[PDB]
RNA sequence: GGCACCUCGAUGUCGGCUCAUCGCAUCCUGGGGCUGUAGUCGGUCCCAAGGGUUGGGCUGUUCGCCCAUUAAAGCGGUACGCGAGCUGGGUUCAGAACGUCGUGAGACAGUUCGGUCCCUAUCCGUCGCGGGCGCAGGAAAUUUGAGAGGAGCUGUCCUUAGUACGAGAGGACCGGGAUGGACGCACCGCUGGUGUACCAGUUGUUCUGCCAAGGGCAUCGCUGGGUAGCUAUGUGCGGACGGGAUAAGUGCUGAAAGCAUCUAAGCAUGAAGCCCCCCUCAAGAUGAGAUUUCCCAUUCCGCAAGGAAGUAAGAUCCCUGAAAGAUGAUCAGGUUGAUAGGUCUGAGGUGGAAGUGUGGCGACACAUGGAGCUGACAGAUACUAAUCGAUCGAGGACUUAACCAU
């Protein structure tokens, strides 16, 4: 249940350390927005150096969340934190590398080029 | 469910307490009809408690009945003649120890009146 | 609010016609004769389905 | 309860071990990507297990990299080739939500052999 | 077209084929038994009566006695009507039997929702609250009644009331497997109404 | 803005909230004509009111600017809708200061800080729920449907096809298939919430004579879980396919007017509009309908009409309750009976009882033993209560007509 005004983290060394939320992309309602969904955000705090700077409205995608997801077969997953990946408009990622585990909805969408990148998915 | 007669999770339990004493010692006893629909459930099961004689069911039931005389001059109590009168009474009853007879209304309030005696 | 207008006497005794009382469900007591009410103990002989309450 | 109890019984697997609450296990998921059918091994404590008939569910926590991935299973469905049983461990409860904070701070929370 | 009549029981879960979790409803039945042919030279319309679930000879009374008592059988509980359908696959007497409902069709189930009592309007009709702070005074109150100038509150207002109790119609559900056995049904999803009473599965009339 | 007809033995004014409803001079979606329209996008005009029409930053704000989305972020009426529905930030009471004016008391269509918001619903109206009588004998069930209400919305992607069009750049109509947003209905098997007579740990102090074992109070003392019911943030489904007449437009034949012309005769086609199809209520529809089944050979008065009394089918009083419920009402039952309680046997919840023994100096640990305990869940068993009884409830009016027989 990502919405407006949530603090996520980034999850890839982009240079950002926490973005906030902006708006969630789709209809003219979209309060909520879970595993697997486009947000418009703004970098709160970043590292000195990195490509992306301070106060700065980037794409991003949302990679784990504390609420779960279903699956098919009526089996969940979850994790402790949310988190980010800040795409670059087209669903490459602005960054090299991702950090920890990402979801598995992920691979059901376009994002291949994300789960490639990442250490293990679960 | 059950009623809450319109007490609280306290009063209501000291109420039951007493009333389960009462009818024990004196084996019949007179009060509204509700409040005597709620006391014979509570009563047969103590009575089931004290059909066991071990000493888990003695302890379990003495967390629940008062401090009373049954017998003033036997020095008897509520627990001990539970236990040996009204086991050795309803011995081969299975269930309904208990029974309601409905008087009409009371004067002051109106309301209905019955009484409740060990069968 | 308030009353705007009186009420007549008509709309008093028509509004009355639902506020009475209801005969009870009486019956005869087999052990006496007096008239006692379903399902209770006779409080005028003390019986009730024949054996007796002291 | 008893009429659902023999049609849902129909369905039941009985071969896997029993198991309570925080013991380590290992599953043996058949995760399916469309030709292939890989099997994954997700190991961690039982923080969880609930229900009871053919809805009986189980809870089992791990850390990978860092955070902490919770996943749960219905007991009797066939995405589960098998479960192991690393250990046993020693714990008071039957449900384990106080591990899901203490797994930081510097300190390691682990249970006891029994 | 075709249907029956039965008692909901309870969900439940089921696995299929593919290994993935399908929450079913239980309906139980019985072979019920056409009591009465409703033709159009003698009405209006075309429909069958249909029965279920006797009840012991105690319970009934002298009419029913002898209006059941035509196709010699037991007096029925439930008697329904099913009116758009072939009527010249049924005789009065005759059964229909659970085993009419092959396995993956579609069907409808109609039903008494269940009783919710005296409802507010922010459970009956779903609307929104005032605030719970600032000073204010309102919360759980069904709104302005409406404008001043037409003196009088327009028919179709939305007030507090008894809640539930109606009878509703889902549609486009689908039959899971069909015990022919123990005269069962298990139909995906849910269905409206408490557990023991009474549910009418007809076939679909989209299509 | 003008006037001063109504209100001074009192109607209180702006924004925001809850709830809305109407108009069309249409913001979006639907159908078309012209184009200085090659295609994708546009312009302006015509038909169309079924549905939809956002989250924030600044300001008391209407207004207004800006950020990010959206198919679109319409304009207006309803006492600039709605204070016996809310608020009181702003408007004009009494305190205080700044600027300016006044010799002064003081004033400002100047600014700033603070500043009591009353009411038990009589009648109409709106939403629910019952008694009475009617419907030419008295009851029980199934129904038709004059008529009334509900719903009415849209995006992206893949194909057709990098084809038509176009130097190239760029890039389709029409038709097929998936998958979403907001909205509505139902439900608790999954994920969670609550669960004050369920299980466990623990602090202080009083009580059961004492130790062990427990009770009372301290917000349910606090803390960790949690059955049934009730729930959304959870799950399933829905707005589908069509038919009949139309609007603007496109027409086919065809004269008045030897030609031309959509029209005057005649024959078509054509929209999210209209009437059906989909869902719910419905014979107090006083126009009170239809179908199927039960009860009927009484007794008194009354020349007669009629009145009265016992009853039949059936119903109610009274009692045990909940899939019901403010109270009635409804539903399941009343001894040839499982309606409720109790007792057994289970499901789920908690999680290893008391006693004893062993190990330890002691706090404590291990065994007997998935132990003990268990509210609202399921099934069996008449052990307890649904006793005996009473009240209500028919005898079917006239007048014509058609066909058969004399
Ligand atoms: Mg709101
Ligand atoms: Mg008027
Ligand atoms: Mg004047
Ligand atoms: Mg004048
Ligand atoms: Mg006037
Ligand atoms: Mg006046
Ligand atoms: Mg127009
Ligand atoms: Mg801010
Ligand atoms: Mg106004
Ligand atoms: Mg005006
Ligand atoms: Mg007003
Ligand atoms: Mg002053
Ligand atoms: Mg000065
Ligand atoms: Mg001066
Ligand atoms: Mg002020
Ligand atoms: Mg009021
Ligand atoms: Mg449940
Ligand atoms: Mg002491
Ligand atoms: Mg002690
Ligand atoms: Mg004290
Ligand atoms: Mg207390
Ligand atoms: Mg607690
Ligand atoms: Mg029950
Ligand atoms: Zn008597």
């Amino acid at each position: 249940m990502i919405q407006q005004e949530t603090r996520l983290k980034v999850a890839d060394n982009s240079g950002a350390r926490e973005v906030l939320t902006i708006k969630v992309l789709g209809g003219s309602g979209r309060k909520t927005a879970n595993i697997g969904d486009v947000i418009v955000c703004t970098v709160k705090q970043a590292t000195p150096g990195g490509v992306v700077k301070k106060g700065e409205v980037v794409k991003a995608v949302i990679v784990r969340t504390k609420s779960g997801a279903r699956r098919s077969d009526g089996s969940y997953i979850s994790f402790d934190e949310n988190a980010c990946v800040i795409i670059r408009d087209d669903k490459s990622p602005r960054g090299t590398r991702i950090f920890g585990p990402v979801a598995r909805e992920l691979r059901e969408n376009n994002f291949m080029k994300i789960v490639s990148l990442a250490p293990e998915v679960i | 469910s059950y009623r809450k007669l319109g007490r609280t999770s306290a009063q209501r339990k000291a109420m039951l307490r007493d009333l389960t004493t009462d009818l024990i010692i004196n084996e019949r006893i007179e009060t509204t009809e509700t409040r005597a629909k709620e006391l014979r459930s509570v009563v047969e099961k103590m009575i089931t408690l004290g059909k066991r004689g071990d000493l888990h069911a003695r302890r379990q039931a003495a967390a629940y009945i008062r401090n009373e005389v049954a017998n003033e001059e036997n020095n008897q109590d509520a627990l001990q003649k539970l236990f040996s009168d009204i086991a050795t009474r309803y011995e081969e009853r299975q269930g309904g120890y208990t029974r309601i007879m409905k008087l009409g209304p009371r004067r002051g309030d109106g309301a209905p009146m019955a009484i409740i005696e060990l069968v | 609010a308030v009353p705007f207008r009186r009420t007549s006497k008509m709309k008093k005794r028509l509004r009355r016609t639902h506020f009475k009382l209801n005969v009870p469900g009486m019956t005869e007591c087999p052990s006496c004769g007096e008239m006692k009410l379903s399902h209770r103990v006779c409080k005028a002989c003390g019986s009730y389905n024949g054996k007796d309450i002291n | 309860q008893k009429l659902i109890e023999d049609i849902t019984k129909e369905q039941l697997r009985t071969d896997l071990p029993a198991f309570r609450p925080g013991d380590t296990l290992r599953v043996h998921v058949k995760v399916v990507e469309g030709n292939r059918e890989r099997i994954q091994i997700f190991e961690g404590v039982v923080i969880k297990r609930r229900g009871g008939g053919i809805s009986e569910t189980f809870t089992v926590r791990k850390i990978s990299y860092g955070v902490g991935v919770e996943r749960t299973f219905p007991v009797h469905t066939p995405k589960i080739a098998k479960i192991e049983v690393v250990r046993y461990g020693k714990v008071r409860r039957a449900k384990l939500y106080y591990l899901r904070e203490l797994r930081g701070k510097a300190a390691r929370i682990k249970e006891i052999r029994r | 077209t075709k249907g029956i009549l039965g008692r909901k029981i309870g969900m439940t879960q089921v696995f299929a084929e593919n290994g993935d979790l399908i929450p079913v409803t239980v309906i139980e039945a019985a072979p019920n038994v056409v009591l009465q042919k409703k033709t159009a030279e003698n009405d209006g319309y075309e429909a069958i009566q249909l029965g279920f679930d006797d009840k012991r000879e105690k319970l009934s009374n002298k009419p029913e006695k002898g209006h059941v008592a035509k196709a010699e059988t037991a007096p029925k509980r439930f008697v329904k009507e099913l009116r758009g359908v072939e009527m010249d696959a049924y005789e009065v007497g005759q059964e229909v039997k659970v085993e009419i409902f092959s396995a993956g069709e579609i069907v409808d189930v109609t039903g008494v929702s269940k009783g919710k009592g005296f409802q507010g309007a922010i459970k009956r009709h779903g609307q929104s609250r005032g605030p719970m702070s600032h000073g204010s005074r309102y919360h759980r109150r069904p709104g302005s009644m409406g404008p001043v100038d037409p003196n009088r509150v327009f028919k179709g207002k939305l007030l507090p009331g008894r809640m539930g109790g109606e009878q509703i119609t889902v549609q486009n559900l689908e039959i899971v497997k069909v015990d022919a056995e123990r005269n069962l049904l298990l139909i995906k999803g849910n269905v409206p109404g408490a557990k023991k009473s009474l549910i009418t599965v007809k076939s679909a009339v989209k299509s």
